[PDB]
């Protein structure tokens, strides 16, 4: 059994957002489904939980105007809706079942600011090679790399984003052997959601 | 609320040594109908937590039995007998007796290994970010142990600390080490004015800096 809660989302502050998390036809229907809020480098704070038939929610005080639980039984899914967002409820969402599984979680960001596609750049070097993929000025998190659609894992270090100043940047760097590049081909696979860009750069000598 | 104290804020421990996590709330965690209801996740790096133990000491399916919770009242407790590189990550308690339910503030476990120096890598501004007016030289530390060490960017004999955006990533399960990211922005204009471009990494591993560099016009 697994939750699979819905993407991330750009929202204006005012605004309100609806998410949801789905699990498997068995286990949401009889178990208890909490909401969990958790900001970038900090602890976890309960915001709720809703019940199985009965539709019954309970929430945290510090969410009773905020957040609103609902599930629909027919899908086996949990929704909520957060209100009148400000910056301080930019965070990471995620729903968690009373019988275990926890969901990916579901990253929220409450900006005025407009979304910005990335500029995507092969980073060529001067026993194994290192070579490397920058992503610069994107708006907003998150941003998904790959390298030569997945064939490469192993010899990879992906950064977190880093902040300045409207703007977003993150780097990647894969590791290889002397022989296998540039003998045979390596691409870096970038993609952004709210942009709606899907970009490929090869690492050429 | 409940009040949930964690201690120790951070273990570092090598690889098949013991790990105890300490759990104190505020209130008993005892609830009217005789049952005790006290969680215990683990948050892997980049990845939503997970639940290890429910109900004082009842294993999650798949959790190896290294893994241990004991406690009763407002004292708890969770045990690795032989620690493994997959169990580091950030341990929290949850509770649910009573509301709102509360988490304790994280217990950091980091692998304990034999001190690895960084392997140093230098990129100057790739052609296409050039051509678009922009100019960022990329520095990547990776590898290393232990976490402390100073990237110190030098352009023609001198220190430049503006325009650097450092990210780090949490330590690898896979290796038991710790990776860095180093990025110096620049104008192409103010890129174009200098030669000599260093990345010095300032570690234990070594006497002393470890650097990288390349010459613009070569
Ligand atoms: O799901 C919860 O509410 C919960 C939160 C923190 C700690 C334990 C629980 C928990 C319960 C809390 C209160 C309650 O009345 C019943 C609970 O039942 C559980 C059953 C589990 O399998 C596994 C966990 C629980």
């Amino acid at each position: 059994v697994q939750l699979q809660q819905s993407g991330p989302e750009l929202v204006k502050p005012g605004a309100s957002v609806k998410m949801s998390c789905k699990a498997s036809g068995y286990t949401f229907s009889t178990s208890v489904i909490h909401w969990v809020k958790q900001k970038p480098g900090q602890g976890l704070e309960w915001i709720g939980y809703i019940f199985p038939y009965n539709y019954g929610t309970q929430y945290n005080e510090e969410f009773r105007g905020k957040a609103t639980l609902t599930s629909d039984k027919s899908s086996n899914t949990a929704y909520m809706e957060l209100s009148s967002l400000t910056s301080e409820d930019s965070a990471v969402y995620y729903c968690a079942s009373r019988s275990g599984p926890w969901g990916q979680g579901t990253t929220l960001t409450v900006s005025s600011a407009k979304t910005t596609a990335p500029s995507v750049y092969p980073l060529a070097p001067v026993s194994s090679v290192t070579l490397g993929c920058l992503v610069k000025g994107y708006f907003p998190e998150p941003v998904t790399l790959t390298w030569n659609s997945g064939s490469l894992s192993s010899g990879v270090h992906t950064f977190p984003a880093v902040l300045q100043s409207d703007l977003y940047t993150l780097s990647s760097s894969v590791t290889v052997t002397s022989s296998t590049w540039p003998s045979q081909s390596i691409t870096c696979n970038v993609a952004h959601p709210a942009s709606s860009t899907k970009v490929d750069k090869k690492i050429e000598p | 609320d409940v009040v949930m104290t964690q201690t120790p804020l951070t273990l570092s421990i090598t690889i098949g040594q013991p790990v105890s996590i300490s759990c104190k709330s505020s209130q008993s965690l005892f609830a009217s109908d005789g049952r005790t209801y006290l969680n215990w996740l683990l948050q892997r790096p980049g990845q939503s937590p997970e639940r290890l133990i429910y109900l004082v000491s009842n294993l999650d399916s798949g959790v190896l039995d290294r893994f241990t919770g004991s406690g009763s009242g407002t004292d708890f407790t969770l045990k690795i007998s032989r620690v493994e590189a997959e169990d580091l990550g950030v341990y929290y308690c949850w509770q649910g007796t009573h509301f709102p339910q509360t988490f304790g503030g994280g217990t950091k476990l980091e692998i304990k290994r034999a001190d690895a120096a960084p392997t140093v890598s230098i990129f100057p501004p790739s052609s296409e970010q050039l051509t678009s007016g922009g100019a960022s030289v990329v520095c990547f530390l990776n590898n290393f142990y232990p976490k402390d060490i100073n990237v110190k960017w030098k352009i023609d004999g001198s220190e430049r600390q503006n325009g650097v955006l450092n990210s780090w990533t949490d330590q690898d399960s896979k290796d038991s080490t710790y990776s860095m990211s180093s990025t110096l922005t620049l104008t192409k204009d103010e890129y174009e004015r200098h030669n000599s471009y260093t990345c010095e990494a300032t570690h234990k591993t070594s006497t002393s800096p470890i650097v990288k560099s390349f010459n613009r016009n070569e």
